[PDB]
């Protein structure tokens, strides 16, 4: 199907207690399979998926590098952030970044990505057509400005259109066992009285990879998503994912309610009930 | 600032089974600022030796973490998570809750 | 793997 490689990284300042703290993931899909942390002892890009693995020291030398170089340039953007925001240098800011691109099942680029987040909300983000951008407010058109002088979405274009795409194909074969593999989900349904006229159907999903699926309930064939609670889809520490879906239906009614599950790793998509 | 206070999630990487070794999860996320204090608790005592993912976070910015640790569950043994972040007044604690 | 190149905002 569709892939995607996303750079996540985050700084973080903390005034009176030494620089940012710089922290970077890398990820295929919902895979993770690179991280640097500048609070680590002598801090070098590290894998964190097996068929990463066997790129070699070059390969390590050279990201440790970026991810070095990476951490410097976002010190010094959270210290042009509290000028451009009239901020005191006494407070713990927060600069967020994410790049990367995705592909379709042709291995054809879909989107790139390229978008910054100050203090939890958006700042500046190239856009889709890879040559403009969208700015937040009159401190990222500052940005803005300066990046359009520099011609800096043609170096991103550049990257997104060709890199991005071609070592995302390359980790897709390399890790091919696992990640252009999809497990599906192990359900199945509790139920729950709340009181002497009502009870809660949970309907479970776990053990699927990739994340996503649609949990949803029915009544006689009709979705009661204003009535489902769904909570967030969480991760179980061995790659795969866990979902639920929860509807409160009156006691005796039971038989009425259909949980309903999608998932790319299913032979076909299951009708689940209650089973007394 | 905006702020936005964590979600939390306690549970286990595969379904309970009393005397068979486990992972205890607790999953926090949907929260800003990303400084976060997180505890898992046996019987209400911090549990040493918890390990947690690297900062990383979801398409709206809202940052996530895993925290998880090894354990053998008993029918006896009570477990919970104890989260503080600074849209708390106090940490909030979570339990974990098998059968649901 | 990464891109090389970079701004400061």
């Amino acid at each position: 199907g569709s892939h995607s490689m996303r750079y996540f990284h985050t700084s973080v300042s903390r005034p009176g207690r030494g620089e940012p703290r710089f922290i970077t993931v890398g990820y295929v899909d919902d895979t993770l399979f690179v991280r640097f942390d500048s609070d680590a002892a002598s801090p070098r890009e590290e894998p964190r998926a097996p068929w990463i693995e066997q790129e070699g020291p070059e390969y390590w030398d050279r990201e440790t590098q970026i991810c070095k170089a990476k951490a410097q340039t976002d010190r010094e953007s959270l210290r042009t952030l509290l000028r451009y925001y009239n901020q005191s240098e006494a407070g713990s800011h927060t600069l967020q970044n994410m790049y990367g691109c995705d592909v379709g099942p042709d291995g054809r680029l879909l989107r790139g990505y390229d978008q910054y987040a100050y203090d939890g909300k958006d700042y500046i983000a190239l856009n889709e057509d890879l040559s403009s951008w969208t700015a937040a407010d009159t401190a990222a058109q500052i940005t803005q400005r300066k990046w359009e002088a520099a011609r800096e979405a043609e170096q991103l274009r550049a990257y997104l259109e060709g890199e991005c795409v071609e070592w995302l194909r390359r980790y897709l074969e390399n890790g091919k066992e696992t990640l252009q593999r999809a497990d599906p989900p192990k359900t199945h349904v509790t139920h729950h009285p709340i009181s002497d006229h009502e009870a809660t159907l949970r309907c479970w999903a776990l053990g699927f990879y990739p994340g996503e699926i649609t949990l949803t309930w029915q009544r006689d064939g009709e979705d009661q998503t204003q009535d489902t609670e769904l909570v967030e889809t969480r991760p179980a520490g061995d790659r795969t994912f866990q979902k639920w879906a929860a509807v409160v239906v009156p006691s005796g009614e039971e038989q009425r309610y259909t949980c309903h599950v999608q998932h790319e790793g299913l032979p076909k998509p299951l009708t689940l009930r209650w089973e007394p | 600032m905006i702020q936005r206070t964590p979600k939390i999630q306690v549970y286990s990487r595969h379904p309970a089974e009393n005397g068979k070794s486990n992972f205890l999860n607790c999953y926090v996320s949907g929260f800003h600022p990303s400084d976060i204090e997180v505890d898992l608790l046996k019987n209400g005592e911090r549990i040493e030796k918890v390990e947690h993912s690297d900062l990383s976070f979801s398409k709206d910015w809202s940052f996530y973490l895993l925290y998880y640790t090894e354990f053998t569950p008993t029918e006896k043994d009570e477990y919970a998570c104890r989260v503080n972040h600074v849209t708390l007044s106090q940490p909030k604690i979570v339990k974990w809750d098998r059968d649901m | 793997r990464r891109k090389w190149r970079r701004w400061h905002l």
